[PDB]
């Protein structure tokens, strides 16, 4: 009454609330998604971890709150920016940007799965996860921030986003973990973005990572990264509860196993090469052969944890994992030689491998002195270094029947006279246009799916062109207007310019016009 | 021991340290430190939130805007790009120009809302501790409060999902953070009015805190009909991703979800006697003030003026308007029979004090919006309408 | 129990060329069914605390199976089954005030099926929904 | 041969100068139908735009939607497209279309087709994306059938290619 | 090229690195890593506010609970100890086994109250926005709330400043922690009235938000009398740091202070539309819930119950609110004049509403302390008292 | 009235609520320190730094959540505890428990001055004062 | 201009018995009045940003006495008659919101009257409330 009350102290926590959310949902005739889907069965699922808005800000301004107390002051006070080496500080302006735009595309991949979502709880799940991929974007774009502030070379962390269009390594990472998210069935996305990129190749890409930006000087990509991550056990559990839902109706259990393999190729395609590359190229200090951090999180952990499980209840282990394993071993090595023969076009600085680095790769992988270390060795010869040498070595490959073409599905770049790794080139000419595809997996998708596959490619659009108007027109210099941000060594002199790219007449040719 | 190598810091280790510092130049190789230093500043210097915000958007050149080139490297079945000129009737010369006043990335936004999320938990455990819940009129409370105002957290949660397919279709990174920023806000609402009646439960014997009624209410009680054709239309009527957030926001929530919230529940809690309701509100209004800010920027300064296409735009704005405001009328109408059923209170609950409450909702609506896109308005018309739905 | 969850253990031992015909052979062209899961907890003061006092104390007298290796960033947890950790344990430990959503502002990743339930974080190789 | 910078040359040019000499809703209607038709799609009857035809398309757009607003009644901006046609009778022509198509092959030209013709402004934009997703539901779940049935050497013939090389 | 060295880091430079990591033993010198592990833990095991609090005092054996030995280094002229036992009545086994149940050390104090710090600024920017002040009653506005609430700010300024020398004369860590967190929640109630004041006078033209008016009034206007002779007396008649503590907190401000805030300008509010005033009392009775909190450990588990001079406390205790009760119902029976002047609303304003307030106040008083202590009280005789200067 | 005002969005900063501060003090004739002292001039004086309890609040919350980010966080990962020379962490043992006992000395010296005071703005000062000494104990 | 502001300045370059003779100097018994301030700034994202393009920049211009040296730690600035820092024009500079109680987040020491005053910090060697001000307007 007015008189009479239990005054104990009470609130209400996050459970009391979240237990009343799949209530909040209401039957109308139009409440189904928007996008096009194969997957139409029942998927009224439960939340593993209960999320109110409140507390979901709640945890990640805590973890926010110490990792800028880290970044802004404990490692500013050490000068921590800048001892890094600079292959690592190299790297990190194409690791972070590029993640950058996998992140931004998770939050438009998320959104499809709260659109698609039929239960409130996973409705209510899919937005926290829409916020978290915000959170990673602006975590990946601070990391370049702080970079542009206190590393001893801040051009291309303080521009990748224009500037990251110049170059063709670039094309691929807008479909890796992007437009292969966004640009097809809504549901699907819990098998590709979830059961494949969350669930698999977020680990090596952003957790193993940070203990090589450790053994090179680097405390602030381990700082954000391992921080960005810890949200993903949230993003593995929304996908895995979908999945859960196609494997126990019939009809929409016998679309998964070819969309899983799809996944898995789409994804390895680019990311077994470019990673792999970065890792091993773009350090001086490795931590392990990455072949052997490859076979450790995707073959044998995400492999046998998730995908092998799942056999029980019919899930196929991918029919492209030989191709798969065949470019974990050889394929970053194959990419090496295209992303040194193409430096000019790129934003960050390489640094051909020492002698210590080649004895490594040599004990780690046999047989790499003999083709990879000659080449390289040999192009050090000529000058790859030396702005007042002229020599470029995309223009070698050409003069020695080297090729490069790029792959019309999954913009990967190709050697076939050079590569080891998994691929073989297929010429097509269909209503008068040709086209270049390089594996098994990726043909078959072109050819069922022409018109989702129509990307331009950097031949096609600089046909003709000479590099250094391409390089200048697309903002690819420093600020003084006429050094490249990319270079060919990582040292403080002899810094190449526009003027010394022009000397050597590189023009983009038409690689298809032989055919 | 453990079967894997310790890795040595290079920032520690001294060999791995000494090799970095013979490796890194004596001087810094360029002088241009501001991140994304291109960026087009919105005011008198470039913002933090600018920096880590725009341009993450890997829009094309023909995206305007966009500063890449080319076509997407995957498109759906049958070619419907990643993002497209499609998804909106709306056109400007560059989709990147919006900034929320309030320049929330990631991080000020749940830095703000934690504070919010603890401070609320205190509050209600000193609540408790005080009584003051002892002086609430029943009535209220039991039968309005917890009946209407927990239908209310429907609408709410309808608009946050209204978000949904904009999260996936906005052509820009600015636009994409204020809508989502905006779903949380909604879905909050929805979830701190059951948060309000699950902890009047555990104060008032006998008191109900499930959503049955509150549902039953939403979906079936004339009083909501008109507001719950509104939010299913707008939520999942329509794909238009810049109809939707004008629909919801500048439109439906800014007349019907104002007054509902603040011109009923917020203001006769302080006619009733109700200490608890207004700390709840208080939250609700925040959050609509903030959103309004941001999308105020894109539909008036970015849309309405854009130098090619604002003219244009508001012949869309001005037919949404039309439609959106004649169901936002008719929800009112359905909802102002609510009076019907609470205590009298002259000025506040009489025809005088309802007429005078719509036309705060109606006269601030013209202001805030409908005077920013050339929407003729005779607001007393509109008052009128929506008064014949009041009992007398 | 326990050389079987190391991160170099198996195939991770070879090196060159026995590497290479291991990493190759017919055999593992396909998954192997894994029991394991695997438990990335980011290095913290609170974070090393329950790694030192919970999960190689009661943790490893519980699961004989766990591994636990150092990462420089971060700590690598492998274990047959399933692997827990009790906030509330944890709160008692350090001090102040402590929930299982606190408990996850440094759990990194997660390799198996995680939830939380009261306040106990979980990370096990069944498969709810599927399995019985 | 050599192709000019990206962002500005001359073919976009002089398709600016064609595209400003539009000034009715009926023109300028035939004129992005027809200009879809021969330039987008892998079934567009030329390649010789193609680095620039995307910018081109988006300029079109913008002229015949500025045309609308101009010339049209607001009710026609909502429920007709700029054939004159119902919208919705659209949507029901090409959904009926779409189901009773026999093959991928069928269905996927039909799909084309439909956005080649329709694609906004020609399309009030409501109408068109939910058309569009209900045709890319059933040509996904027609591609999606026995997706590995049919061998590399099969679906070259199906597809009609000319095979220029074949590596190995 | 400074003239002093750059002082070369152990952490990070090589040569000093690698000296330091020879110095450094291979193994841990003791296994006990639990920062002052000996104190005894008030709940199940020791916690951070504990082992950063307590004995940081560092008080001898002759001041019941010192693990320190000897007189002090300097003492006052004639010989006041730095800390002695002369500075309350009050005895006990041991001064450090008062615990805050709120465990606040400094960092969670300020972490709280700048989460309140900030929201507030954020919820006075969109109140303003949303225009709500319009439909406040305009005489509560003027004549009650400006004037008569700006008027309670002196007492809240009074109590925060009877804590000067409790701040300097107390005997241990943990009180001295809780008697500095109350002081300050003591200003910041009266900084937020004037705040309060300050916002109004920005939306409402002719409103005068100078403290002449109140201070007029708490000085000389007989509604205030009593209350101004209750706060004076224990900030500046008596230095018995415990005295202070008890009448000031368990004493005024729980019958008293409670009446004002609650009762009367936060219950009132909710009777005279007044949407803005409830965000602010929200703060004070939150900061009065956890003070009482701490206050209640002190008197109650620690000083009514203490093993040996429990029974020797409680006379004192007795005595000095025997007093300091006597005069907070003179205090209220001089404020419950201001109903006088304020519009009457049935259950709230006529006699039977200030009846049933209190009947909350005294009754929750008696509960909350009286019954704690052994100190008989009649709930009945203190509200007539009181409601003998009620004017009906 | 009812329906007409400004609708600008308008706080209040601190520096609008300290301006208020000094006429907070009322005059009788016990208002007086406690304390005995040889200093009995007028003292009637300005804060250079105006604070009020929520600023003061907002302010040292702030610094903390730096510090013990970095504390916590980032020295801890990189095992900055064990990486200081032997003979300074002893050093340390002595410098920051016995600076703990000045820290907690000044809150009480502090509260005198609070008491002695004869100016609310210095009064309101010296709090901020006190409640600094505590946090600085609770640093050390 | 500002070699008597070094830190190591005057007797401080000496060693050895030349120090002490200087120390034990009969002069050097009693203070000496000095015009200086001293402002220690904690090192941080923000204030290194602070030191480089606002102290060593327009506040050397406007006062070429201006020395700052690094401890490793914190900077040491000490400078004739006076050193301010306007919290605007770092907010300018950090774009992100920065006012005057922002600024003295990392303001960790002074030698010198100090104070605030609107968006400005100000350390002077002035003994305000004893010197008199010299015009009037
Ligand atoms: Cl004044
Ligand atoms: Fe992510
Ligand atoms: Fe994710
Ligand atoms: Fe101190």
């Amino acid at each position: 009454d007015a008189l009479k009350v239990n005054r104990a102290p009470v609130g209400v926590e996050p459970q009391e609330v979240h237990k009343w959310l799949q209530s909040f949902n209401w039957d109308f005739k139009e409440n189904r998604t928007k996008y096009p889907t194969k997957y139409h069965m029942a998927n009224e699922t439960k939340e593993q971890f209960k999320v109110i808005a409140k507390e979901y800000a709640r945890m990640e301004a805590a973890k926010d709150e110490r990792q800028f107390g880290t970044l802004l002051d404990g490692l500013t006070r050490l000068g921590a920016g800048n001892k890094v080496h600079p292959r690592w500080g190299e790297t990190m302006k194409v690791i972070s940007n590029f993640l950058e735009v996998g992140e931004y595309n998770a939050i438009a991949a998320s959104a499809m799965l709260w659109d698609s979502a039929t239960a409130a709880e996973q409705k209510n799940g899919y937005l926290a996860q829409v916020l978290d991929e915000i959170r990673h974007t602006h975590q990946c774009a601070f990391i370049n921030h702080y970079y542009s502030k206190h590393y001893h070379d801040p051009a291309g962390h303080n521009d990748a986003r224009r500037t990251r269009a110049i170059g063709p390594l670039w094309k691929g990472m807008k479909r890796v973990f992007a437009d292969g998210f966004i640009s097809g069935d809504a549901v699907e996305c819990s098998v590709n973005l979830q059961l494949v990129g969350e669930a698999c190749f977020t680990n090596p890409l952003i957790v193993a990572v940070t203990e090589w930006a450790s053994a090179n000087g680097d405390e602030i990509t381990p700082t954000v990264f391992l921080s960005v991550e810890t949200d993903e056990l949230r993003h593995m559990a929304n996908g895995y509860q979908t999945v859960v839902s196609i494997a126990n109706d019939p009809a929409s259990a016998k679309f998964l196993n070819t969309d899983l393999n799809n996944a898995f190729w789409t994804q390895q395609k680019y990311f077994t090469p470019v990673l792999g590359y970065l890792f091993e190229y773009g350090s001086k200090f490795k931590v392990e052969p990455w072949v052997k951090t490859w076979n450790r999180w995707v073959y044998e952990d995400w492999g046998g944890i998730w995908i092998g499980r799942l056999g029980k209840y019919g899930v196929e282990s991918p029919a492209s994992l030989r191709d798969a394993k065949r470019d974990a071993y050889w394929a970053h090595h194959d990419l090496a030689l295209a992303a040194y023969a193409m430096w000019p076009l790129g934003f960050a600085r390489l640094a051909l491998p020492d002698e210590e680095d080649q004895a490594w790769f040599e004990a780690n992988y046999p047989g790499w002195a003999d083709h990879y270390g000659k080449i390289f060795n040999e192009w050090k010869k000529l000058g790859y270094e030396d702005p007042k040498s002229g020599f470029i070595p995309y223009q070698w490959l050409l003069a020695n029947g080297h090729d490069v073409y790029i792959d019309r599905v999954s913009q990967v770049p190709f050697i076939p006279s050079l590569a080891k790794g998994t691929g073989s080139l297929r010429v097509h000419e269909f209503n008068g246009k040709k086209h270049s595809l390089t594996d098994d997996w990726g043909e078959r998708q072109w050819l069922i799916e022409p018109e989702r596959y129509e990307c331009h490619n950097v031949f096609e659009q600089y046909e003709g062109r000479e590099l250094s108007e391409v390089i200048a027109e697309g903002h690819g210099v420093r600020s003084d207007g006429k050094t490249l941000i990319a270079q060919p060594h990582t040292r403080g002199d002899n810094l190449w310019t526009l003027e010394d790219i022009k000397r050597a007449g590189c023009v983009f040719p038409d690689p298809l016009a032989k055919f | 021991p453990q079967s894997s190598q310790v890795t040595k810091r290079g920032l520690t280790d001294p060999e791995r340290a000494a090799i970095i510092a013979a490796a890194v130049p004596d001087h810094a190789l360029d002088t241009q430190r501001k991140y994304h230093y291109f960026i087009q500043p919105r005011w008198k210097r470039l913002s933090e939130y600018e920096q880590l915000s725009c341009y993450a958007q890997p829009n094309p050149d023909w995206i305007a805007g966009g500063l890449d080139w080319g076509d997407w490297t995957q498109k759906f079945h049958g070619g419907r790009p990643s993002w497209g000129n499609e998804s909106t009737e709306l056109r400007t010369t560059d989709w990147y120009r919006h900034r929320d006043p309030a320049r929330r990335w990631h991080h000020p936004y749940v830095k703000d809302k934690s504070e919010e999320a603890r401070y609320t938990q205190r509050f209600l455990a000193a609540y408790s501790s005080e009584g003051s819940i002892r002086t609430i009129d029943p009535y209220w409370r039991d039968e309005i409060l917890n009946k209407y105002f927990g239908a209310l957290l429907y609408s709410e949660y309808g608009l946050f999902n209204a978000h949904s397919s904009v999260g996936r279709d906005c052509l820009s990174d600015t636009i994409r953070q204020t809508a989502v920023f905006a779903a949380l806000d909604k879905v909050d609402n929805a979830q701190m009015i059951q948060m309000e009646r699950l902890f009047i439960a555990k104060l008032v014997p006998g008191f109900d805190a499930s959503t049955d009624v509150p549902k039953k209410i939403w979906t079936t009680d004339p009083i909501y009909s008109g507001a719950r054709a509104t939010v299913q239309e707008i939520w999942q009527g329509v794909q238009d991703w810049n109809e939707i957030l004008w629909a919801g926001h500048a439109v439906y929530d800014a007349t019907f979800g104002q007054f509902a919230r603040r011109e009923f529940f917020q203001r006769l809690a302080t006619v009733y006697g109700d200490t608890l309701t207004p700390f709840f509100t208080a939250q609700s209004q925040t959050y609509f003030q903030t959103t309004r800010g941001a999308i105020d920027d894109l539909f008036v300064y970015c849309l309405a003026n854009d130098s090619e296409f604002g003219a244009h735009n508001r012949t869309f704005l001005n037919a949404w308007t039309e439609h959106y405001l004649a169901s936002s009328v008719a929800a009112l109408k359905d909802f102002v029979g609510l009076y019907a059923k609470v205590e009298k209170v002259a000025g506040a609950t009489d025809r005088a004090g309802v007429s005078e409450a719509l036309q705060r909702v109606f006269g601030d609506w013209k202001i805030d919006y409908a005077d920013k896109i050339g929407f003729r308005v005779d607001v007393d018309q509109k008052v009128d309408a929506v008064l014949a739905g009041y009992k007398n | 129990s326990s050389a079987h969850n190391a991160y170099n253990a198996g195939i991770m031992q070879k090196t060159g060329k026995a590497f290479a015909d291991e990493f190759f052979a017919e055999e593992n062209q396909v998954v192997h069914e894994s029991n394991a899961v695997v438990l990335v907890l980011m290095k913290s003061d609170e974070i090393d605390a329950i790694i030192e006092d919970i999960v190689l104390k009661g943790g490893k007298a519980k699961n004989p199976s766990i591994v636990v290796e150092d990462k420089a960033g971060f700590w690598w947890i492998k274990a047959d089954g399933a692997i827990e950790i009790d906030a509330a344990e944890a709160g008692e430990l350090l001090g102040k005030p402590f929930s299982v959503y606190d408990l996850l502002i440094n759990v990194s990743s997660t390799v198996g099926r995680a939830y939380t339930l009261g306040t106990k974080f979980t990370i096990t190789s069944e498969l709810m929904g599927l399995d019985r | 041969a050599k192709r000019e910078p990206i962002h500005d040359n001359s073919i976009r040019t002089e398709w600016e100068a064609k595209i400003a000499k539009l000034t009715s809703v009926d023109q300028a209607t035939k004129f992005i139908q027809d200009f879809r038709l021969a330039y987008t799609s892998p079934f567009r009857k030329s390649y010789d735009i193609d680095v620039d035809y995307q910018y081109i398309e988006r300029k079109i757009e913008e002229k015949l939607s500025v045309l609308k607003t101009e010339k049209l009644p607001v009710a026609d901006l909502i429920t007709k497209a700029t054939t004159g046609e119902d919208a919705a009778a659209v949507e029901a022509t090409w959904i009926a279309k779409i189901k009773a198509a026999k093959s991928k092959y069928e269905a996927e030209r039909i799909h084309i087709e439909f956005r080649q013709l329709y694609k906004p402004p020609v399309l009030p934009v409501n109408v068109f994306l939910r058309t569009d997703a209900a045709l890319g539901t059933v040509l996904m779940e027609i591609r999606n059938t026995d997706y590995y049935g049919t061998p590399l050497e099969g679906l070259r013939k199906e597809r009609g290619v000319k095979v220029l090389h074949l590596q190995a």
